[PDB]
RNA sequence: UUGAGUCUCGUAGAGGGGGGUAGAAUUCCAGGUGUAGCGGUGAAAUGCGUAGAGAUCUGGAGGAAUACCGGUGGCGAAGGCGGCCCCCUGGACGAAGACUGACGCUCAGGUGCGAAAGCGUGGGGAGCAAACAGGAUUAGAUACCCUGGUAGUCCACGCCGUAAACGAUGUCGACUUGGAGGUUGUGCCGGCGUGGCUUCCGGAGCUAACGCGUUAAGUCGACCGCCUGGGGAGUACGG
């Protein structure tokens, strides 16, 4: 997974821009802590935005 | 030790941005610099505002260099009153292939 | 006085009582009405009915601005969140964005202790 | 950690070959090497107690390593003692 | 929870559209758990009811 | 109005409540002392004591046992307390003296 | 050389210490708009507001904590550990080898670590809140409820050394039917294996029973700790 890669994180985020469940999404665990880490630093750089 | 420093500088400020991509690359590549990679993203929309600006001039360059330049790297972007925001990341190889 | 075309709706909804404010799209008020200075008083104040007497009010308040359009900005997890919004369409403003404004600590501070009852 | 380097040194000198990495000679040098390397750690960080842990394990395994080569052989004791500058 | 009225729709369908977008981000019920302290044993307890329950229900959904 | 608040200030007048102490025709010395302890309270306190005895079955029997507690009350309040009420009769199987702030 | 270590390569992780930093939120301050309520409860009142509150909007200040991810998920000897980033650092595990050659296991005394409260000194102090102040309730109300609110909660350094510090289950090793999951490696050709950790059920066996059941409370061995009716008492005395 990869923070610059925004489209694919898009799929994992709602709306109002929250992390989507793995039992959700069906990600693995591995994946679903990388993501999270990935959306996370997305967010820093204001690449994604944290909440509205 | 291969890092990913992105860095976004004041909108307005893309002009200074050709003289200070070439300070941090004179600097890096002084001692042992491997600029794997280097991506003037550009004046990109921002998800939200930071000090009151909507746009801002994303740069990414994946280097390997000494871990104390980098540290003296960052003390630059800290005293450079333009450059709003950085992340200097550390990569565990060398990232040559182009980020959308 | 001055005429606005756009308005916007802020329901302070709290769990005791609803707060209804129209103001300009740059959150200038123009009036606001209460469902406690609607004649409700106590635990009357926390009925989805007193909100929306206190929409009525809210509108007649700013009749004189001359608004057709609101957007609204429900906030609180309060009785009086829908009851408002339907009063509101009621004295014929057209709502356009209806939106959840809510603010939530990414955490914050310690809230109160439970209470005991 | 030490390097692979650091590590590949010590191993080079203490040791008989560069293959034999097992005598009590190279893994003595080399919990020497970290402990005295961590001896700068734990100066600055004085609370790092979940640290310090894994530093008086490798205290306790060079004690026990040099003792079995006491017994074993006093010679090589000796001359690896100096060596490495150790008291005991 | 931001619903804009799309072109030419009714309010009553508008409406169920926000009270199911502020339904499913979850407000009412993330207020509610901040209104008052939870100190992390609690916390704890409830997590581990849940999955207790959780998990016994998939035990009676098998061996039946 | 803001009126109100002139109330909010008269309302810095004040008030007394009665408070009731009930005592029972064999209480003992210890939770005597606590009930005293309360009335002293109470009354420094700027407030009554309707302090009440309440025989139960054939207690009513022995009254003048009870009549003996209010008079201790009586002589202990004394310097702190005046005696608006005593009771003589045992109206229900109660016994009422109400005593108020010197 | 089979126990125990070392080396090579790789993997996951809220493991630890230090520094920086982001967004949300509460409070406060300064303004703008605005007007009579706000807040609170079982019901009220205290409280706050026309010296303009609450509400709404803009900006600023400061402290504390990190929503979602988040999981009978992970890591750690235990206590415990959760934004993101860097620096320093400990352990675990897998694959093939190569190496040392019993270097091991346990451990009275000893030494260190050890939630929260608490203590000393100096900072800090948004929110929360023992004490306390006022408002209620009541037969009373030294409470539960309401409005405030100090220590404290936060930081540094030192001290304290206790918790239902719990799996109420000491550590190490060997052996003994199964089933369904989770998490993390790895080989081979989604499938077929094979390691580590972990959740639930259950067989023999064990158990007073409840239950435990290859992560044993089964079958054995090594070493340590501890118990011997209840209360008196984890108290007195002494160290
Ligand atoms: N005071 C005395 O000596 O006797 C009176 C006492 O017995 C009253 C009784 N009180 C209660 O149960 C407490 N429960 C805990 C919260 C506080 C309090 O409420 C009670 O009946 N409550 C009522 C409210 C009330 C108080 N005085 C007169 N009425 C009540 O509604 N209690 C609730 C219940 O019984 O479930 C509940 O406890 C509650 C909700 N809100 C509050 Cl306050 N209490
Ligand atoms: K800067
Ligand atoms: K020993
Ligand atoms: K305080
Ligand atoms: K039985
Ligand atoms: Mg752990
Ligand atoms: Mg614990
Ligand atoms: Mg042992
Ligand atoms: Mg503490
Ligand atoms: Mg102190
Ligand atoms: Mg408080
Ligand atoms: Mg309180
Ligand atoms: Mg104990
Ligand atoms: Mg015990
Ligand atoms: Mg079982
Ligand atoms: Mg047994
Ligand atoms: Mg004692």
């Amino acid at each position: 997974i990869d923070y610059k890669d925004i489209a694919t994180l898009k799929n994992y985020i709602t709306e109002s821009g929250k992390i989507v469940p793995s039992r959700i999404t069906g990600t693995r665990a591995k994946y679903q802590r990388q993501l999270a880490r990935a959306i996370k630093r997305a967010r820093y750089l204001s690449l994604l935005p944290y909440t509205d | 030790r291969h890092y990913e420093i992105v860095f976004m500088v004041h909108p307005d400020q893309s002009e200074q941005v050709p003289g200070m991509i070439e300070r941090y690359t004179a600097a890096i590549t002084g001692a042992e610099g491997k600029i794997h990679r280097l991506e003037d993203w550009g004046r990109r929309q921002l998800a939200y505002p930071i000090n009151k600006l909507h746009k801002a001039h994303y740069v990414l360059m994946n280097v390997e260099a000494p871990q104390e330049v980098i540290d003296e790297l960052e003390t630059t972007f800290r005293f450079n009153d333009a450059v709003i925001r950085s992340m200097v990341m550390r990569t565990k190889h060398a990232v040559t292939e182009a980020s959308p | 006085r001055k005429q606005v075309s756009d308005g916007v709706a802020h329901i302070h909804a709290s769990f005791n009582n609803t707060i209804v404010t129209i103001t300009d799209r740059q959150g200038n008020a123009l009036g606001w009405a209460t469902a406690g200075g609607s004649g409700f008083r106590g635990s009357r104040k926390s009925t989805p009915f007193a909100a929306q007497v206190a929409a009525e009010r809210c509108a007649d308040a700013v009749k004189e601005y001359g608004i057709k359009n609101l957007e609204v900005m429900v906030k609180g997890p309060g009785p009086g969140r829908e009851s408002t919004i339907r009063a509101l369409n009621a004295a014929g403003f057209r709502i356009t964005n209806i939106t959840d404004v809510t603010p939530i600590p990414h955490x914050g501070c310690r809230p109160p202790k439970k209470r005991r009852v | 950690s030490l390097s692979t380097e650091a590590t590949a040194k010590i191993v080079s000198e203490f040791g008989r070959d560069a293959n034999d990495t097992g005598s009590t000679e190279v893994q003595v040098a080399l919990l020497t090497a970290q402990i005295n390397h961590l001896q700068g750690h734990f100066a600055e960080h004085k609370k790092d107690h979940h640290s310090r842990r894994g530093l008086l394990r490798m205290v306790s395994q060079r004690r026990k390593l040099l003792d079995y080569l006491k017994r074993k052989d006093v010679a090589r004791y000796t001359q690896l003692i100096e060596r490495l500058g150790l008291r005991r | 929870p931001v619903i804009k009225v799309r072109e030419n729709e009714p309010f009553d369908v508008a409406l169920r559209r926000f009270k199911r977008s502020c339904e499913k981000a979850g407000v009412l019920a993330e207020v509610r758990r901040r209104e008052f302290y939870e100190k992390p044993t609690t916390e704890r307890k409830r997590a581990k009811a849940s999955a207790v329950k959780r998990h016994a229900k998939k035990l009676a959904r098998e061996n039946a | 109005e803001k009126s109100k608040s002139s109330k909010e200030q008269k309302k810095k007048q004040k008030v007394i409540q009665v408070k009731e102490i009930k005592f029972r025709p064999g209480t003992d010395e210890g939770d005597y002392q606590v009930k005293l302890r309360s009335l002293i309270r109470f009354l420094e306190e700027g407030d009554k004591a309707k302090i009440t005895l309440r025989f139960r079955g054939r207690e009513m029997a022995h009254q003048q046992i009870g009549m003996e507690v209010l008079n201790r009350v009586k002589d202990d309040l004394q310097e702190l307390a005046v005696v608006e009420s005593f009771p003589t009769k045992i109206e229900g199987r109660q016994m009422i003296m109400v005593l108020a702030p010197k």
